[PDB]
DNA sequence: CGCGTACGTGCGTTTAAGCGGTGCTAGAGCTGTCTACGACCAATTGAGCGGCCTCGGCACCGGGATTCTCCAGGGCGGCCGA
DNA sequence: TCGGCCGCCCTGGAGAATCCCGGTGCCGAGGCCGCTCAATTGGTCGTAGACAGCTCTAGCACCGCTTAAACGCACGTACGCGC
């Protein structure tokens, strides 16, 4: 059988791999699409530059990166390396949010 | 068009990604739709904001100007198209 | 289950049996549905509804002073009712229980094809034992309508009838709620006229089709 | 000896007797609800300034002001105080 | 003879009665002294208000309640009944304040 | 003059985890707790002595402390306004 | 510490994001006209604020009902072990 | 074959705490009066903005390749979770 790594070996690789980055990480069409879907429900026929939605999308991907790493930070303070859906409602109580 | 069903558009490894970009390094299964739910609720009061500030500016394009407004007012200051 | 319609051409003032009511909603409403009152009798233990009635609702209403004063021979003897509405402005349970007693009543014997239509109204702070109870005892289940699209107030409330078209179709709307937003007691309207005039005329809607 | 510092106390008074006859406020109630008064104004002439100098604007009329209240109240109390604005202006534009 | 509760019953009894009253739990004196005390190590012979020094208890009893209230979720979270000083700062850290 | 730290008691500490809904306290707590208040009346203190310094003045007064809390996102009402 | 389950890794499959093109047009954006809407000034006056008062709503002591807490006992298997 | 202790379920009654109900005092909120100064009205200009028109920017729309990356499936083992 060929080469096959650990769990935790990969996941950290890509931990480091992406907190190196600084690319977008969602790709701009389908959230573009999520951004006019959600427009549409405040006004028909809105347009959007595209620096706009690249703002828009610098902002959602930091927010997420943010709302992560205080998730990651509930997770571990429960003595787990799993976030969980309990770890995004504490960090986002906490913060206020709810 | 009516545009529907776009928040699947927001993948389950570009959540992964981002989560890596946090420092998770495990993530369950749920993670992904509760993700799509929040990110769904930020970009509403966001973009709620953004199409007020069109509103009044008599226009019909949500300008970056708009959206970096929005952010600043809810205490997230975008840096990198004005303000 | 689905009820044939008469057609429009037969005009039979509707008869209601309104149970338990603060503010008298269900001949006002019949009032502002178009269409003519048969009977509609009221009743009430305490004497807040019958001032209410005695001042604004000029004497077309048959009141009994309790409750538990209407037997079946009352019931046969003022006619029978083509709709019966149970609401409130641990008592709940005692008012259920009387709204079922005579809704036993009113209900037609198996070879009538008289239209019968009914309507049980409670919020879902209930216990859910006391629900799938209901549930139980008037064969029909409940649906979960939320005080979210027209609203933002926490007061979700359950359902139970025989009306039709009471599944989804509830929606919200932007000219209704336009013309209901110019108070400034705008949500102490919202808190009770919204469940008042507006989500009963939407509910009772479709008579106006058979009478 | 004569210095009058400003305040909305009768005003919210006035309006408390106008949807509560019978009950009563202390004090230092009073000047929870004077201050609430105080910092939503700031708050809603702060984004009206905001807003008119975004679009280049040197006159705050009740537009500016309507848009800063369908930001600043969540929802549907902004709609209801948007219709009650409105609602007002319309009076007075077209009273005695 | 001698009645004795448990411990989670008193506990939640007091519980009950602090969330229903509204009076400051810090002693206005030491709170006082301890404003003072601070102060002192930004400008010396400085002098306060009544109403001020009961201005920053209102709040710093209105934060620290808040603060045990976020301590509390964590405890809950952490499958504990507990408050720690993990808590605290798991708290402190998702507020922003860990500066 | 350093004990004053030390005058945020342990009942009173009790008594603010009871009205935030605590039921068990530990012992290593009460002296962060006290910490935390103090990096907290540090920041409000510092900033209402700057409002201070720049009125001129030599008494700190409730408005400081009002506008204090809310440069700092934590408005306080009842002290004017 | 043991059970398990469910998530990550790898590979194949395939869906579509991204880039590169052009065409079109709604609309952002700048310019001229003017007009109507607001700043500026004085008189006036009546509404709003300082001071006072009295009184009733709130705070508080005491008593009884009650209402949840908790432990003691009675029966109950049941579990053996001496 | 045996009864001596030992955890479970139920129920009962002491027992402290709390809710309810009056009784009395007390002090701050409601109300009345002077007055004083800013709200109002009338009038005058000045220019900010409403409006028409022109333009020309980029925003949306469509299509064609192009692989980058998403989707699905098996699997295994490491962490979640219960005791
Ligand atoms: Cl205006
Ligand atoms: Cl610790």
């Amino acid at each position: 059988k060929p080469h096959r790594y650990r769990p935790g070996t990969v996941a950290l690789r890509e931990i480091r791999r992406y907190q190196k980055s600084t690319e977008l990480l969602i790709r701009k069409l389908p959230f573009q699409r999520l951004v006019r879907e959600i427009a549409q429900d405040f006004k028909t026929d809105l347009r959007f530059q595209s620096s706009a939605v690249m703002a828009l999308q610098e902002a959602s991907e930091a927010y997420l990166v943010a709302l992560f790493e205080d998730t990651n930070l509930c997770a571990i303070h429960a003595k787990r390396v799993t976030i969980m859906p309990k770890d995004i409602q504490l960090a986002r109580r906490i913060r206020g949010e709810r | 068009k009516v545009l529907r069903d776009n928040i699947q558009g927001i993948t389950k490894p570009a959540i992964r990604r981002l989560a890596r970009r946090g420092g998770v390094k495990r993530i369950s299964g749920l993670i992904y739709e509760e993700t799509r739910g929040v990110l769904k609720v930020f970009l509403e009061n966001v973009i709620r904001d953004a199409v007020t500030y069109t509103e009044h500016a008599k226009r019909k394009t949500v300008t970056a100007m708009d959206v970096v407004y929005a952010l600043k007012r809810q205490g997230r200051t975008l840096y990198g198209f004005g303000g | 289950k689905l009820y044939p319609a008469i057609p429009a051409a037969r005009r039979r003032p509707i008869r209601v049996l309104s149970l338990f009511d603060g503010i008298a909603t269900g001949y006002l409403v019949l009032k502002e549905l178009g269409i003519k009152v048969g009977k509609y009798v009221a009743s009430e233990v305490c004497e807040e509804s019958i001032a209410v009635g005695t001042v604004k609702h000029e004497g077309n209403i048959k009141y009994v002073n309790d409750v538990r004063n209407i037997t079946k021979k009352n019931i046969e003897e003022w006619g029978p009712f083509d709709l019966v509405i149970g609401g409130s402005p641990e008592g709940t349970g005692r008012l259920f229980f009387e709204f079922y007693h005579l809704l036993n009543y009113s209900r037609p014997k198996e070879g009538d094809d008289r239209p019968f239509f009914w309507m049980f109204e409670n919020v879902v702070a209930m216990k859910v034992g006391d629900k799938r109870d209901i549930s139980r005892f008037l064969e029909c289940n409940p649906v979960m309508i939320d005080a979210i699209k027209v609203s933002a107030a926490h007061r979700a409330r359950y359902f139970w009838g025989n009306l039709p078209g009471m599944n989804r179709i509830f929606g919200f709307p932007v000219h209704y709620t336009d013309v209901s937003n110019m108070g400034r007691g705008a949500r102490q309207k919202l808190l009770g006229r919204s469940w008042s005039v507006p989500v009963i005329r939407h509910l009772f809607a479709p008579l106006k089709d058979y009478f | 000896r004569k210095t009058r510092k400003e305040s909305y106390a009768i005003y919210v008074y006035k309006v408390l007797k106008q949807v509560h006859p019978d009950t009563g406020i202390s004090s230092k109630a009073m000047s929870i609800m004077n201050s609430f008064v105080n910092d939503v104004f700031e708050r809603i002439a702060g984004e009206a300034s905001r807003l008119a100098h975004y679009n280049k604007r040197s006159t705050i009329t009740s537009r500016e002001i309507q848009t800063a209240v369908r930001l600043l109240l969540p929802g549907e109390l902004a709609k209801h105080a948007v219709s009650e604005g409105t609602k007002a202006v319309t009076k007075y534009t077209s009273a005695k």
